[PDB]
This record gives structure tokens, C-alpha cells and sequence, in this order.
């Protein structure tokens, strides 16, 4: 499989279904690459998959793509540990990959059904920018016949907050748009903050759009619960010590304008994943359980 | 005068070479006496020239040893006394009231006696500061309390000795390494029957969970309510703040300095590295940079109360006391 | 004079000197109104001055104009208390107003001279938006032959941070522009925060552009000193209990986009005014001293 057709398949699966996220598209492209590789050794298989992951992360500078890459490499490593013969291992891999794709396709609805019960009637929800998982949880909460008012931040560098407001008014949910600088002004009117995450780091913190850290610190200062809804495949084994420790491949190209920031686990109340409702300390355990 | 000049030079050299009056009250008294002698002996036609000469010797005194703020505090107190005496004799603070509503060098031949009387009154008030501070010990110490101290502070020692006459309590003294002066304080407190404990600095945060309140002295009180204290007081204050333990500073009024913590790299007193790393280490001393700061900066938000000869105050009120002691034009000196 | 030429005088005097602040222009306009009144009663003078202040505050919704109006009213009341006869009172008020105008003109240089000492060599300075007093402080600092870097925020509602960055580059000071959502990202790089104020409330807090509160909260969370430069004629006896308690005449007209927010005194290290360097507790004292 050529590099050009790899990028073409990635872009085609991203464009065909805008609802589906970037990490799922990357994992699908990697599984499609593994589908037709015409190889005979698992060593070259691993090397080719790693190179495909590097070029895919070259296409998109998101943390979720790299998360999916490491998760997929671990999946191949475990499958190889199960079976030594290349043909049996490869067929086991393709069936397991199909099951994995099926399970990660429906994570959003599980997170919605597990998180919509934390919204109360007459609550005031603050969210940062556009995130399909937050849209899904709010849709499920509305389907639960609950009435609430949503606040959203315009998300200045690309106005995805306005897109969130439009996609929320589509279902006639009362929503409001505030500036990036008005977040500290709005915290006291909101009851809880719900955000997504492009990547969940080892210690339980998150990587997200540049304005997430401000909301986390403001909510902590005003004693408001901070909920993060994120998928399992966004679990990177990263340990940022500060904002400078975040890898530069995720900050830029996605005066000086970073596109992401890191939020410490002490500023997060609970994480809503397809694994369930977890404390941040659980996430690390998961990773420790994954890599032996 | 020649004797006055030799006394001034003796004071300056004693400040420069270290040592001198061990107690801060003694050096405040010496500074006030020297200022009185300068006022009496020198010839000044009017208040402005007296101000200029006071400022000149004050600049020399402060440049002798910047870390000792008491000398500059006394110089500024004398300057404010001269200002108030001249204003009361000759005529009749920046505020919104003054801004909305809106000179020296006029000889009067009666100002000197008033200045000397005010200086003497300041000296008498200075003599009894320690007893005034100690008289408030029972209002702050209850039965079977646990107090914490760092180093050797004479005011805190008097505080605890006066409190111990009627109440029983425990005192934990942390030695202020390298000059482990807390050993002297613990021995002195044990001489008075107070049950006392000796421990190192590294154990401070270890024992703060069992301490009821922290009573410490200071070297200087800054304009915003900050402290220049012995090294290790900042971590002790942070540990007390972690446990919400009330931190009490027992410091007289003459330790209030109208400067702000903007100044850096001269705040602390750096002494010979021999106190931290001995000379007998040998060759490794060639490539090792060892620093021994004597003083520490404590932000005002870590101090709960100030007990002085005029009573108890919060740090947020310190500014007013500053405005009650020094003219804003004498801050630069 | 008349409402039309009062507003015209205000706008023209603001236009001819873009350097002078809005409050200074309002006080000058009120003093000019006092000069040509042709009245004979201190009660009518007070009523007409109150109406003129109402008109001026209707022209622009800034806190500083209202603060200057209240200060002018207190000045008139004090002068009336001093002299009973209106004919003798008028001249005294005119000369006192001239002296007051000169003092409030010198206030900016006084603040700059007093504040430039708190910034070191190699320090990283964070500002929020355009502020002439902050610009004067930095000019005094660079005149003192000090080397430092400055970060500014774009201040999204009107990109006045870009104006501040341009004015700083005009003097060739290294400056950077970050998003309004990057403050929490950039706080760890900075050493201290210097912001302006549109008005100082009774308890020591400040009223300033909508992004000030979040920057102060982030600075407190990362233990960074937070410095405010503000003139004395911006002291107002207002006691906002929260963000909603701020009067609405100062939020809007100057989805929901307030122009100002309030910062509590506990988040402020020191205030730099023409009266000197003050703790937040001093301001209240000042007001209590002014109104008997």
C-alpha cells in the first residue's frame, strides 16, 4: 500500500462521515493498511505500521491520532504474543480489528448514556468549544426530557464555538455564546463544566483546545465540578510536567499560537469514558494494565 | 565635632565589620543617641540644612550595612519628628481629600529643644517596648497549648516567660542552622520550667500538624506587611499556612521599614560559605558554589497577626502604621 | 452651557488629545461647564452638574467617567462647605479645579516612576490589553536601561492588545501576542502581571476589561504576583458582591458580551496609584476619609 493511497483513504474516510472523529479514521486507515499488506514477517509488519503511523500523524497534528497509533501498535504486539505463526496471527488480527472498530464506533453513545444523568433539570452547562461527544450527551439529556441552558465559548482562533451553538440551536436547546475572555465572568452562573479531550495523559490530565485550562482553573476557584467526556482510544502514555512539557508536534500547525493545552488531574472531578465513570487515578491503572 | 565624627566612624565601622549591639533595641537606642548628638553638636541655621545633614549621615549609615533596617528606621523617625515639629511651630500624606482640597528653610530658634524632647520621649517609649509586648501573652496562650519557635528571639522569649507564670504549655524550638541559636532559646526556656523540645529545621513541616500556633520574631517589617526574618522562616510560614495554623509575629514598632519588597539580591545577608561547607572539604570546594543567606522574605499573606507595643494588628493595616511613622518623601532617603 | 455643545466639547477635547484619558476629559468638560454657568445658587449648580454628569455618562459607558463625576461632586460639596457665599465659592472652585487638573495630568508620570522599579532585568511581563499607564510604565523601565519581554492578549472584542503590541514595537521592546484563551497557557512563562484599571471599587478590587478576572485567577493559582496600575480619580464606592452585582450601565454599550468585569482584592498583590504603592485595603480607607 502506497503512502499516497494511505493519505487518500484517511482523507476520504474523514470527509465521508464528518460525525466520525479523527482517531477513528486513523485507526480505520491503519486496519485497512493491515488488510492488504502482502508481507510475510511480523517485524516488517510492525515497521511498516509504525511508518504509516508517522505519516498519518504528519497528515494531522492531533493527539488522538497518535493515541490511536500507539493503541494499534499495542494491539498488534498483543496479537503477535498470542500466535507465532504469521498467517494465524494475521487472521486473528483482522477479526480482532473488525471487533475493535465495531466497539470503538459505539463509544460515543455509551458515554452519552452514562453521562446524561449528571445533568439536572434547570442546570446551566458551560462548555469550551465544539465536541461531538458533548453534543451527543446533551442530545441524550434532552431526550431524557430535561431542560437546561448551555453556555459556550466562541473559541477565537477557529470559531467552533459558534458551530456548537448552531448545532445546539438545531434542536432548540437554549444556548448562549460568550467570548474567550468572558469565561471567568460566566463561571458563577453555570452549575457545572463539561468538556471533551483530544488526549488523556497518564496521570489523568487531559490535552484539549487552548482554552480548557482557564476553565478548569476558574471552576476550581469557584468550586464547580469539572467533567471530561473522552473515548478510551485517547489514552496516551504521556506525562507532561507543565504546559511547556507538551510535545510541540501537537501545539502548532493543526505571534505564537498553541492549539492545545494540558489540564492537571487535580482540576478534574470525573472522566466519562466507554469504560465507565472513572476518577483520573483509574486511567493510569488502565495503561499499567495494558503494557504488562 | 571631632568626638562626634569619631563616634560616627566607630558606628559605621562596627556596622560594616558585623557584630555590635546584639539586641535590636540596643542598636535602636545607639542610633537615636548618635542622632541626638549630631543634632546638638552640629551647627544648622534652619530645618532644611538639618534635614540634609541627617539624610547624609543616614545614607552613610544605611550603606554601611543595608540588611540592618533599624538604623534607617531611626533616621527616618527623626526626620519625621523634625517635620512635625517644624510644621507645628511654623505652619498648621497624600489622599483623595488633600488632592481635592490642595516649605522649610525658615529659622525659628526654638525647634532644637522640641526636637530633643521628642527624641527623648521616643527613647522612653523604646525602653519599655518588650514589657508592653510581653504583657499581652495571656490573651493569646491558653492552657496546654503547643507553641512553635525558630531561632532565638528575645521578644518571643519574654512573651513565653511571661505567659508561663500562669499557664502550662509546650514549646518546640527549631534550631536556625547553621547558627543554631534555637539551642540557646530552648535551654533558656527550660530554665524557666517550660517543657521544651529541640529539633532541626528539616522536622518543621513534620511537626506542624501537632502545633497550635506559631510565634516568631522578625528583623524587619516592610511597607506591605512582609517580613525580613531569619532563614527558614518562609518555609515555616508556608507549613503553618498549609495547616491554617495562626502565625503570630511579636515585633516592636521600631522594626517597621517604609521600603517595599521590590529590591532584590541585597535583601538577604550572604556570609562566608564556611558556615555551610567547612574549609576542610578540600579540592571539591574549587568547583562548588555554596551560598549562605542569613535572611528570608516572608510575604504578607502568610502572617496572621502582628503584636507590637501598641497592640494587635492585621498585616493589611501595616500601611497605615507606616503613614503614621514616616513621611513619604523620606522613603528614598 | 447646553447639552449639544457639552457633548461636542467632550468629544472634541478627547479627539484633540488622544493621549488624555476619558476621565480626565470628562473632568475638564465639567470644569469648563462650571466656568460658564451664569448661575447664582449652589443648589442649582449642584443639580446642573449632576445633569451634566448624567449626560456625559450617557455619551460613553465607562466607569472612569462616573468616578470622575462623583469626585467632582465631592469636590464641589467640600468647596461649598468651606465657603458659604457662592460668589466667593465660585472662584475658589475654579482655581482648585485648575490645580486638580494639573495633578491628574501628572498622575500618569507619577505612577510610571513609582511602578517601574518592580520589574527586573530579564523579567517576563504579562499584560491584558491596551493601557496607557502600562505603556508609560514600560517606557520608564526601558529608559532605566532594563531588558525584559512583554506578552499581551489580543483582547478579542476590540483588538486593543494588538494596538499595545504595535506601540511597544514602536519603541523596539520584545513583545508577543497571545490569544485570550492562552493566558493560562502563558502564565508559567511570565514572572509578574501588570494590568490597568477602569475603576477601583470600594473594597480594593478593580473593574477592567472582560479578560482581567481570569488572568488574575490563573496568576493566583500559579502564585504569580498581580500588579494593577490605576489613577486615583478611578476610586468608586461600589461594592460588587459578584460579577452579576456590577451595574449594567458599565457592562454593555461601551450573544451576551459584557465589556468589563470585577477582580476581588484577594487576587491583587499591590496597586500602583499616584498616591503610591498601596495594598487593596488602603483604597477603602481613602474613600472613608473622603466622605467624612
Amino acid at each position: 500500500m502506497d503512502d499516497k493511497e494511505l493519505i487518500e483513504y484517511f482523507k476520504s474516510q474523514m470527509k465521508e462521515d464528518p460525525d466520525m472523529a479523527s482517531a477513528v479514521a486513523a485507526i480505520r486507515t491503519l486496519l485497512e493498511f493491515l488488510k492488504r499488506d502482502k508481507g510475510e514477517t511480523i517485524q516488517g509488519l510492525r515497521a511498516n505500521l509504525t511508518s504509516a503511523i508517522e505519516t498519518l500523524c504528519g497528515v494531522d497534528s492531533s493527539v488522538a491520532v497518535s493515541s490511536g497509533g500507539e493503541l494499534f501498535l499495542r494491539f498488534i504486539s498483543l496479537a503477535s504474543l498470542e500466535y507465532s505463526d504469521y498467517s494465524k496471527c494475521k487472521k486473528i488480527m483482522i477479526e480482532r480489528g473488525e471487533l475493535f472498530l465495531r466497539r470503538i464506533s459505539l463509544s460515543r453513545n455509551k458515554i452519552a448514556d452514562l453521562c446524561h444523568t449528571f445533568i439536572k433539570d434547570g442546570a446551566t452547562i458551560l462548555t469550551h468549544a465544539y465536541s461531538r461527544v458533548v453534543l451527543r450527551v446533551l442530545e441524550a439529556a434532552v431526550a431524557a426530557k430535561k431542560r437546561f441552558s448551555v453556555y459556550v465559548t466562541e473559541s477565537q482562533p477557529d470559531l467552533s464555538g459558534k458551530k456548537m451553538a448552531k448545532a445546539l440551536c438545531h434542536l432548540n436547546v437554549p444556548v448562549t455564546v460568550v467570548l474567550d475572555a468572558a469565561v471567568g465572568y460566566i463561571m458563577e452562573k453555570a452549575d457545572l463544566v463539561i468538556v471533551g479531550a483530544e488526549g488523556v495523559v497518564e496521570n489523568g490530565g487531559i490535552i484539549n483546545k487552548i482554552g480548557t485550562n482557564q476553565m478548569a482553573v476558574c471552576a476550581k476557584a469557584q468550586n464547580k465540578p469539572f467533567y471530561v467526556v473522552a473515548e478510551s482510544f485517547k489514552f496516551v502514555r504521556l506525562f507532561p510536567l507543565n504546559q511547556q512539557d507538551v510535545p510541540d508536534k501537537f501545539k502548532y500547525k493543526a505571534e505564537e499560537h498553541p492549539w492545545v493545552d494540558y489540564t492537571a488531574p487535580s482540576l478534574i472531578t470525573l472522566l466519562f469514558t466507554d469504560l465507565g465513570v472513572l476518577t483520573p487515578s483509574a486511567v493510569s491503572d488502565e495503561l499499567i494494565k495494558l503494557y504488562l | 565635632g571631632s568626638e562626634l565624627s569619631e563616634r560616627i566612624e566607630s558606628f559605621v565601622e562596627t556596622l560594616k565589620r558585623g557584630g555590635g549591639p546584639r539586641s535590636s533595641e540596643e542598636m535602636a537606642r545607639e542610633t537615636l543617641g548618635l542622632l541626638r548628638q549630631i543634632i546638638t553638636d552640629h551647627r544648622w541655621s534652619n530645618a532644611g540644612e538639618l534635614m540634609e545633614l541627617i539624610r547624609r549621615e543616614g545614607r552613610r549609615m544605611t550603606a554601611a550595612q543595608p540588611s540592618e533596617t533599624t538604623v534607617g528606621n531611626m533616621v527616618r523617625r527623626v526626620l519625621k519628628i523634625i517635620r512635625e515639629e517644624y510644621g507645628r511651630l511654623h505652619g498648621r500624606q497624600e489622599s483623595l481629600h488633600k488632592l481635592l482640597t490642595s516649605d522649610f528653610s525658615f529659622h525659628y530658634a526654638q525647634l532644637q529643644s522640641n526636637i530633643i524632647e521628642a527624641i527623648n520621649e521616643l527613647l522612653v517609649e523604646l525602653e519599655g517596648t518588650m514589657e508592653n509586648i510581653a504583657a499581652q501573652a495571656l490573651e493569646h496562650i491558653h492552657s496546654n497549648e503547643v507553641i512553635m519557635t525558630i531561632g532565638f528571639s528575645r521578644t518571643v522569649e519574654a512573651f513565653l516567660k511571661e505567659a508561663a507564670r500562669k499557664r502550662k504549655f509546650h514549646v518546640i524550638v527549631a534550631e536556625c542552622a547553621p547558627f543554631c541559636q534555637g539551642h540557646e532559646m530552648a535551654v533558656n526556656l527550660s530554665k524557666a520550667g517550660i517543657e521544651t523540645t529541640v529539633m532541626t529545621d528539616a522536622a518543621i513541616f513534620a511537626v506542624m500538624s501537632r502545633v497550635n500556633k506559631v510565634i516568631i520574631g522578625t528583623k524587619t517589617i516592610l511597607a506591605n506587611g512582609a517580613l525580613r526574618a531569619v532563614t527558614g522562616t518562609h518555609t515555616l510560614a508556608l507549613a503553618a499556612k498549609h495547616h491554617s495554623t495562626p502565625l503570630i509575629v511579636c515585633a516592636p514598632m521600631f522594626k517597621l521599614s517604609p521600603q517595599f519588597p521590590n529590591e532584590e539580591d541585597s535583601f538577604h545577608k550572604f556570609v562566608a560559605p564556611e558556615e555551610v561547607l567547612p574549609f576542610t572539604e578540600g579540592d571539591i570546594l574549587e568547583k562548588v558554589s555554596v551560598h549562605c543567606p542569613v535572611f528570608d522574605y516572608v510575604p504578607p499573606e502568610l502572617i496572621t497577626l502582628f503584636i507590637s507595643n501598641i497592640g494587635g494588628n492585621a498585616p493589611s493595616y501595616i500601611y497605615r502604621l507606616m503613614s503614621e511613622l514616616y513621611h513619604p518623601d523620606d522613603h528614598v532617603l
